[PDB]
C-alpha cells in the first residue's frame, strides 16, 4: 500500500515516534506498512502493532458506546423524533470501526497467525484475533451475529490451550488472554459464571507461582493479576 | 466503574 | 541520507522513472541511495548508476567550458576589465562539479569496488574511477594535478589489465573502457600517438572477432566501435 | 566536431 516505498526499519522508528506524539493513526498505519513487507515481527514489534491499533480502535469504541446511548434514549417513550441523524451517524462510526477490526483480522490472517510458531507469538495473535472479533461483536446486531462470537470464542480458546500447554501461569500474555476471555464471557457471551471462575482461577495460579519471578517480573505480572481481581471486586 | 479488559 | 528511509527497489524504480522524465539529479540522487543500501548492484543497476551520474556531469562540464571560454577570452590584451565576476562564476561551476566527482569516486570507494569479483562489475566500476578523475583532470591547475592524472591513468590501466585477460574484444565495457582511456591520453596525458594507436588496436581486434557474434551483440558492438573510427578520423 | 567519449 501507501507504506510499500518505506523501509521496514524506519516505519518500526516512525511508529515509536507516532506513539510519543500520542499520534495512534499513524502508528497503525506504519505497523500495517512494517507487517507487509512479510517478515515476522519480534517481541517489541508485535506490541507496536498491538497498542497502535488497541487505541484505535478503542476511541472508535468508545464513540460508538457514546452514540449508541444517544440513539437508545431516542426510542424511548415520549422521546421526540428527530430524524434519522443519531442512527446515521453512529452506523458511520461502526462501519469505520468493523473496517478497522476487519484490517487488524486481515493482517492476522495473511500471514501472521500461520508463520507463527512460538507460542509467546502464536498465543499474542490468537488473542488479537479473539480481542478483534470481540469488538465486532459488541456491534453485531444481525443474522451472523452468532458466528462473530464463536470466531471470538474459538481464537481465545485456541490461545488459551496453547498458553496452558507452553506458558508459566504468571506469563503476561497468558493472564491478559485470561483476563480478556473472562470479559468476553461477561458481557459477550452472556457467561458470567464462566467469566468469574476464569479470572479467579487465573488470578490464584498466578499467585501460586510469583515465588519463582524477579523483582521486575513480579511487578509485570501483579499489575495484570490486579485487573483480574477488578473485575472480580465489580462483578462480586 | 467500567471493566478492565487488557489495557495500559 | 536523504534516501536511507526508502526502500532499494522503489529508489531503482523511481530512478528509472527520472530517467524517462529526463531528471537526472533525481535519478543520480536515487541511485547514491540505493548504492548506500550497501548490496552490490545489477548490470542494470551500474547503468542506471552511471547513466544518472554521466549525465549531471556531463552538463556541468559543458558549463564549465563555456564559462572558461569566456574567462580566456576576458584575458586576452585589449579586453576591457569587467570585474571578478566570471572567474567567480566559473570557479562555482567548477566547485560544484568537483562535488560531484568527488560524490562519485565516494562511492565507487565505499565500497562498489571492493565488492565487485565479477570482470563485468570490476571493470565498469573501474572505468568509473577513471572516468571521475578524468574529469577532475579537465579542470585540474594546481599542484595536485599530476596525481590527479596519475589516479586516472592507474584506474583506467587496471581496468585495461582486468579486461584484456578476462572479456572478448568485441564486449561493450572492454570497448567503451578503450574509448575513454584512448580520450585520456589524447587530450589529458598529452599522448595523441598512444591514443591513436589504442584506439586502432582496439578497433582492428574487435572486427576480427565480430563473426562470433549474434546480430544483436554485433550491432552492439558495431555502435562503439564506430566512436572509435569517429575519433581515428579527426585525429588522423 | 568534438571527440566521442562513452555517451549515449
Ligand atoms: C500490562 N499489560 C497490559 C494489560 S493486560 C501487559 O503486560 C500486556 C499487554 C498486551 C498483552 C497481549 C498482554 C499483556
Ligand atoms: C553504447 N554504449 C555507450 C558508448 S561506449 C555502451 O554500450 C557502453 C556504456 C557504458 C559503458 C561503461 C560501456 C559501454
Ligand atoms: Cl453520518
Ligand atoms: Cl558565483
Ligand atoms: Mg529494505
Ligand atoms: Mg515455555
Ligand atoms: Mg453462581
Ligand atoms: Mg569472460
Ligand atoms: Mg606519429
Amino acid at each position: 500500500g501507501a507504506m510499500g516505498s518505506m523501509e521496514r526499519a524506519s516505519l518500526i522508528q516512525k511508529a515509536k515516534l507516532a506513539e510519543q506524539a500520542e499520534r495512534y493513526e499513524d502508528m497503525a498505519a506504519f505497523m500495517k506498512g512494517a507487517v507487509e513487507k512479510g517478515e515476522e515481527l519480534s517481541n517489541e514489534e508485535r506490541n507496536l502493532l498491538s497498542v497502535a491499533y488497541k487505541n484505535v480502535v478503542g476511541g472508535q469504541r468508545a464513540a460508538w458506546r457514546v452514540l449508541s446511548s444517544i440513539e437508545q434514549k431516542s426510542n424511548e417513550e415520549g422521546s421526540e423524533e428527530k430524524g434519522p441523524e443519531v442512527r446515521e451517524y453512529r452506523e458511520k462510526v461502526e462501519t469505520e470501526l468493523q473496517g478497522v477490526c476487519d484490517t487488524v483480522l486481515g493482517l492476522l490472517d495473511s500471514h501472521l497467525i500461520k508463520e507463527a510458531g512460538d507460542a509467546e507469538s502464536r498465543v499474542f495473535y490468537l488473542k488479537m484475533k479473539g480481542d478483534y472479533y470481540r469488538y465486532l461483536a459488541e456491534v453485531a446486531t444481525g443474522d451472523d451475529k452468532k458466528r462473530i462470537i464463536d470466531s471470538a470464542r474459538s481464537a481465545y480458546q485456541e490461545a488459551m490451550d496453547i498458553s496452558k500447554k507452553e506458558m508459566p501461569p504468571t506469563n503476561p500474555i497468558r493472564l491478559g488472554l485470561a483476563l480478556n476471555f473472562s470479559v468476553f464471557h461477561y458481557e459477550i457471551a452472556n457467561s458470567p459464571e464462566e467469566a468469574i471462575s476464569l479470572a479467579k482461577t487465573t488470578f490464584d495460579e498466578a499467585m501460586a507461582d510469583l515465588h519463582t519471578l524477579s523483582e521486575d517480573s513480579y511487578k509485570d505480572s501483579t499489575l495484570i493479576m490486579q485487573l483480574l481481581r477488578d473485575n472480580l471486586t465489580l462483578w462480586t | 466503574r467500567r471493566r478492565k479488559s487488557c489495557q495500559a
